């Protein structure tokens, strides 16, 4: 929903789009 | 062949997690060479796969012990069943590489 | 901890057979270094464990290919999904060591 | 029930006893 994309966590779709 | 696999499935199943892995007894117990073990390996739940980034490393965070039945044998002598406990990985996690 | 595992189970489950194993892409494809793969590894059915004797070796007898979806990403550039085929082990068997 | 204990075969109980 914001920017909670942890490097050592399951990178969902949104995190993959903005790696 | 089973056709092209789904992307979301390759990552979910490959991501650093506890998976069934066979470990060699001789690799864990280096002080046991004169007694041939049967079987020479044992199934243990360890972490395998890869991390999200290149600068990370798939390593365990928690551990535990598991007892197993092993038949120790010796040339020109006899055989016998013994109890051997091995260490397994309970939890896995990715962290930045050190060395 | 659970408890002492049954002997007949340790051998039947540890004996050289096809088990779920994760393989590194960089280990199979040594030419693709400029394009980081996501995920960097893929799950493939390979042979693992140990043999009945010390003079044997757990190796595959048959093989096959499997297509998968991989996201190739390059620094300062973009991203893309591609089809990659990997080799797996269908049959396993023990044979005397050579080298 | 004889001597068919193949080295690269599932060594049953009898085969384990007389290894």
């Amino acid at each position: 929903g914001g920017n909670e994309c942890d490097i050592a966590r399951m990178w969902e779709w949104e995190c993959f789009e903005r790696l | 062949h089973h056709e092209v696999v789904k992307f979301m499935d390759v990552y979910q199943r490959s991501y650093c997690h506890p998976i069934e892995t066979l470990v060699d007894i001789f690799q864990e117990y280096p002080d046991e060479i004169e007694y041939i073990f049967k079987p020479s390996c044992v199934p243990l739940m360890r972490c395998g796969g890869c991390c999200n980034d290149e600068g990370l490393e798939c390593v365990p965070t928690e551990e535990s012990n598991i007892t197993m039945q092993i038949m120790r044998i010796k040339p020109h002598q006899g055989q016998h069943i013994g109890e051997m406990s091995f260490l397994q990985h309970n939890k896995c996690e990715c962290r930045p590489k050190k060395d």
